[PDB]
């Protein structure tokens, strides 16, 4: 029998997406505040900024983004090819497995156990666990594909598929490390080589985890919510293969004008610029899909999210290539500009798209026809947008100020500004950003409240067969 | 068409996605300039190594780059632009990606130990407008040197030419020293290797 | 780079570029001129898809980036060992060579200026308003973090703005301080002199030398202090507490210039455990030129 989608796992990951969203973004607000008002460090090792930071980072990407991807792919794949998830128990494992990972991150990082590698900060025993959970996830996803009904595999799953495999490779390679003790390992690599392995991993983390994986989301939810066909199949092909291949090369745009050899740096810029095309093929395909149905934007705030989501995606896949030009990175690198780019993509693209996707799916998965309050989806939307824009704006101001101030020479060749002067210049920015994030965070609470109210709804949920 | 073929798609993906990794990372394993240590440079001493791991645990990297870019103004502000050879024994590398505080690639001997101690204990206390967290626990904590031996052995295995002399009694180079002692020792070696070769 | 890895890179790089051009043109095959519509066979849940063409502009943007990629890889290092063809740079462009040039050009510009002040004595530079402005700017960059942004110091760190100098305040002394650094050594008297001994000299130094009043009912033996001071302290600080600039022993007949506080308790700690001030040498970080200007700047401060 069994021909009714396995909605159990999707339900768990959905809820947990909202929970980690809150925890992750809360932490974000908190460390933002620390940068403004250092007393919030509290002279405690576990609550100081240096240790909390990678918690925000891992919480927000792997916990929030992660769960969003699980909830999204498990929902999307099942329907997009019309069978129950392959091995529903192995998928259940990947839930608790993943939760255990996040919980270990929460305990381990403020405790000081970090590899220092950005977005790979968790120590070796946790990297073993991750690999196990990931392999299990790969089997659940690709298995579901392997036992589909239709001859064709939806382009949404090309992206998911890619993301899954390539994150697996990435994760294993960049975490090769000799264990010294329980929670301490040394990287296999050093110096320039380590830097390259790191940013090959680092960029392709957002390249595939935060771009590819989420374009999979976009490809299901934009058309499904809009109820239109996907403008240009062909674009999907080019835009997919070109992205999947060019993105890997973008590693070196992190290490511009560093000890990384010149040749690699260039290879990074050149391919980062090439990448602009395939990236936009994503947003073109998503937005032109809405053509004719633009009137739905005043009507449906869930669609608003998805669309505005692409606006920021587009912007940050433009900004990225620009900042990957050596001369631009020459100003941008080390400054708050990078953080702005990050959050534009992070709040504006990743968060917005997954918000929208959840708002769509959460009711469905809880055997319920829609969210509790559509008005709160709209008020969420505005908080989330105002929030994102403030954050971006304050980081551009800060980043330009920093870049400029650091390199500012006088008429007699001497450096114009002390580093502390640049620090001071940044304070207003640090505060606006803290408010910007706070506002964004408030919207997440509005989501939590909304989701919860809708979850009370029915209790023998499960309404989804053919 | 490869979109009805589950394994064919899988294979071409794992293929497509590999090219950049193979072309950027692999050749660096074999490039000389990024594996040669700078002239006279030694591995980190037991204490320095122990402090580097303290720097790592505290998240210092999150606010501090160790990578001077070859521009005049960076040069003027911090010193000689960082060189591939300087970080050749850095498992893992600690070039930054952010400068909330200044670059530390050459904090060198630019400040006294005494300053470093005061400043880590409470940066606002010496640099009133600092946004750096206070790190007073570094003073209350004592290294026992239990694992220093293992760490060096591990790192030698990874290429770092620690002597048998180094590993033997890396413990008693470290035992009884405070975390703050170790942090300062580490900071005082940063970038010194280049400017005294 | 060996010549194998050199080709290895170039081939895979250009191979990917050739690959992309192929991809872009291959899927652009029987393209439907414009926005067309119609669907395709087979749906997924509900999702269906138009067989629409690649947008003309997006195609060109893709070709733009690819063409530029070649253009750049020809002009600049990247394709393996392929040193650039970029004009103006002899032997091809590297980030190093670009820096060499940048500094070299700065030296042709700011060189004469530095040269001009280097020819003058420290005090001559100090009465040149332009130079002082530069000294001030140098100071803010390399000194402000220890000696304050106002140059007025803080606990542990001399105020360079005042008229009190530990190592002497003539130009030559000031230049030496900055050029060669300075380490002071107030030895510890705790063990040597006894706890009561410490308490007494401290009180003596505070009341009788520095002319500060003693906290209420602190029965110290000032006579003892006086004697302790003459026996031990006076050798470096001069009896009378005039200080000795040779040793960086600061004057004790005025708390004005003290960097370790002036409270009885603080004196007691200085006296009991010693002090080792360090002013780091700048000869290496800044070089003779910058240092000369900085000496002029500091000299200027006090007038
Ligand atoms: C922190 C590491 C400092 C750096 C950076 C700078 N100075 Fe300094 N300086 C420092 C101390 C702790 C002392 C006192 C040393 C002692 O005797 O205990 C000093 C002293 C000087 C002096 C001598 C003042 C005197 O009384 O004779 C000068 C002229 C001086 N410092 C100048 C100076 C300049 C120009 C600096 C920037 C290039 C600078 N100092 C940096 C501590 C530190
Ligand atoms: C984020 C906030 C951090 C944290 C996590 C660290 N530091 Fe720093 N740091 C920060 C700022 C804004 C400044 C400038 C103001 C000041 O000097 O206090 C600094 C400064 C330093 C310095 C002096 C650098 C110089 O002037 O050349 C050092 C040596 C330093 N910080 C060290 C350091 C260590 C060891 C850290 C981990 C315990 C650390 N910092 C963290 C901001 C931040
Ligand atoms: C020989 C060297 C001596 C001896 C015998 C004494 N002093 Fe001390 N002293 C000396 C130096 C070079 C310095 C400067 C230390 C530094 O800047 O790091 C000092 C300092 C002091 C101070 C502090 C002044 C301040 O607050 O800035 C005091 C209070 C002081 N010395 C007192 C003192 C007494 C009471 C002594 C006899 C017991 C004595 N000194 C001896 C050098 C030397
Ligand atoms: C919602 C409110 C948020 C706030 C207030 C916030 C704040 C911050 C702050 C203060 C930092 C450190 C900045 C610095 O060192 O200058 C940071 C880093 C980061 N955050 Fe957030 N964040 C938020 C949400 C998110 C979300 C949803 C994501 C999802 C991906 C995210 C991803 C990141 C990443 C990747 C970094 C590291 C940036 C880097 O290493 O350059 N953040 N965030
Ligand atoms: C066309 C695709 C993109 C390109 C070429 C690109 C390029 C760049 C560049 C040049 C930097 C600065 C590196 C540095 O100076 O340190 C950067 C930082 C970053 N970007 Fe992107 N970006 C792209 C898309 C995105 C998107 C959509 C996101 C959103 C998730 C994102 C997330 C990040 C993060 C997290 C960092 C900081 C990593 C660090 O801590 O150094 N990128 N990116
Ligand atoms: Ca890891
Ligand atoms: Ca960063
Ligand atoms: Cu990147």
């Amino acid at each position: 029998t069994s021909t009714a989608y396995s909605y159990k796992v999707v339900r768990q990951f959905a809820i947990m997406t909202v929970v980690w969203g809150i925890v992750g973004m809360g932490l974000g607000v908190f460390i933002a505040a620390q940068l403004a008002w250092p007393f919030l460090n509290f002279d405690l090792p576990w609550t100081s900024f240096g240790r909390l930071r990678p918690l925000h980072t891992n919480a927000v990407i792997f916990a929030f983004g992660g769960c969003a991807l699980f909830a999204t792919s498990y929902y999307s794949v099942q329907r997009t090819c019309q069978t129950t998830l392959f091995a529903p128990k192995l998928a259940a494992f990947t839930f608790w497995g993943w939760q255990l990972v996040i919980l270990l991150a929460a305990i381990s990082l403020p405790l000081g156990f970090t590899s220092s590698k950005e977005y790979a900060e968790l120590e070796w025993p946790i990297d073993i666990l991750i690999t196990i959970v990931w392999v299990a996830y790969a089997v659940v996803f690709f298995g579901t594909l392997a036992k589909r009904k239709v001859k064709h595999i939806y382009v949404g799953n090309w992206f998911f598929g890619a993301f899954i495999l390539t994150v697996a490779i990435l994760h294993v390679v960049n975490n090769l490390e000799i264990p010294v003790t329980a929670m301490k390992s040394y990287s296999l690599y050093a110096g320039a080589t380590d830097a390259m392995v790191q940013w090959w991993y680092g960029h392709n983390a957002v390249g595939f985890f935060l771009t590819a994986g989420f374009l999979g989301i976009m490809y299901y939810f934009v058309p499904k919510q809009a109820e239109r066909p996907v403008y240009s199949y062909r674009l999907s092909i080019v835009h997919f293969w070109a992205l999947i291949t060019v993105y890997i090369w973008a590693g070196p745009h992190h290490l511009h004008y560093t000890a990384l050899p010149d040749w690699a740096q260039s290879l990074g810029m050149v391919m980062s610029l090439i990448l602009l095309a395939p990236s936009w093929g994503g947003m073109i395909n998503g937005m032109m899909t809405l053509s004719g149905a633009w009137h739905k934007l005043r009507s449906d705030p869930i669609l608003r999210f998805l669309v505005v989501s692409l606006a920021f995606y587009g912007m940050s896949t433009f900004e990225g290539p620009m900042m990957a030009i050596k001369t631009v990175n020459a100003l941008s690198h080390y400054t708050d500009w990078t953080i702005g780019h990050v959050h534009a993509g992070a709040l504006g693209w990743v968060a917005m798209v997954s918000i929208g996707a959840l708002y769509h799916l959460v009711p469905k998965v809880f055997g319920r026809e829609q969210m509790h309050s559509i008005g709160l989806i709209n008020t969420h939307f505005w908080l989330a947008t105002i929030g994102t824009v403030l954050y971006i704006a304050s980081m551009w101001v800060n980043g330009i100020a920093q870049g400029l101030m650091w390199r500012a020479i006088n008429d007699d060749g001497t450096l114009t500004y002390s580093f502390v002067e640049s620090l001071e210049a940044s304070h207003p920015g640090f505060v606006v950003r803290m408010i910007g994030g706070a506002i964004f965070f408030a919207g997440m609470l509005v989501m939590a409240y909304n989701t919860w109210r809708t979850v009370q709804a029915a209790k023998p949920a499960e309404y989804d067969a053919a | 068409k490869l979109e009805k073929n589950v394994g064919l798609l899988t294979l071409f993906m794992i293929l497509a996605v590999s090219i950049g990794g193979l072309t950027q990372i692999v050749p660096l394993f074999f490039q000389d300039s990024v594996n040669e240590p700078v002239e006279g440079m030694k591995p980190y001493t037991a204490l320095q190594l122990e402090g580097r791991d303290l720097y790592i645990r505290e998240g210092c990297v999150g606010c501090h780059s160790q990578m001077i870019r070859p521009f005049r103004a960076e040069t003027e502000r911090y010193g000689h632009y960082s060189v591939a050879g300087e970080s050749v024994y850095d498992h893992p590398f600690l070039w930054g990606s952010k400068r909330t505080g200044p670059d530390l690639a050459r904090v060198g001997g630019r400040y006294s130990d005494d300053w470093h101690r005061a400043h880590l204990y409470n940066p606002r206390n010496v640099v009133p407008e600092s946004k750096m967290p206070s790190y007073p626990w570094l003073v209350e904590n004592t290294l026992d040197g239990k694992d220093t031996a293992k760490k060096m052995s591990a790192l030698r295995m990874l290429g770092v030419p620690y002597t048998e002399e180094d590993i033997a009694g890396a413990r008693d180079s470290v035992n009884g020293k405070t975390e703050m002692d170790a942090m300062v020792a580490y900071l005082q070696v940063l970038g010194t290797a280049l400017t005294n070769k | 780079m060996s010549t194998f890895w050199s080709g290895y890179i170039a081939l895979l790089t250009l191979g990917t570029i050739v690959a992309l051009f192929w991809l872009i043109f291959a899927t652009r095959k029987g393209e439907s001129a414009g926005t067309t519509d119609q669907t395709m066979g087979h749906a997924f849940d509900g999702i269906e898809e138009y067989d629409n063409p690649l947008p003309r502009w997006w195609f060109l943007l893709f070709i733009g980036t690819l063409v530029f990629g070649i253009l750049y890889l020809v002009l600049y290092p990247g394709l393996g060992n392929w040193k650039g063809v970029l004009p103006g740079y002899e032997g091809g462009w590297t980030q190093e060579k670009q820096w060499e040039r940048e500094v070299a050009q700065a030296d042709e510009k700011y060189g004469p200026i530095f040269a001009k002040y280097a020819a003058m004595s420290v005090e001559e530079v100090a009465q040149d308003p332009q130079a002082v402005k530069m000294g001030a700017r140098l100071f803010a960059n390399y000194c402000s973090i220890c000696h304050g942004s106002d140059a007025k110091g803080s606990l542990g760190f001399p105020n360079l703005a005042d008229q009190d100098w530990r190592w002497g305040g003539d130009a030559a002394s000031i230049k030496t301080s900055i050029l060669n650094g300075r380490i002071a050594a107030m030895p510890a008297w705790g063990q040597a002199i006894g706890e009561e001994g410490v308490k007494n000299v401290a009180a003596f130094v505070r009341k009788d030398l520095a002319g500060l009043p003693l906290p209420e009912g602190t029965d110290a033996d000032l006579s003892a202090g006086k004697n302790v001071y003459a026996q031990t302290c006076a050798v470096c600080h001069g009896q009378g507490g005039e200080g000795m600039a040779a040793l960086g022993a600061p004057k004790l007949n005025s708390a004005a210039g003290w960097i370790y506080g002036s409270s009885l308790g603080q004196l007691q700690q200085t006296i009991r455990h010693g002090r080792n001030g360090q002013m780091p040498a700048q000869q290496q970080y800044l070089g003779d030129d910058k240092v000369h200007l900085l000496a002029a700047y500091v000299y200027s401060l006090s007038q």
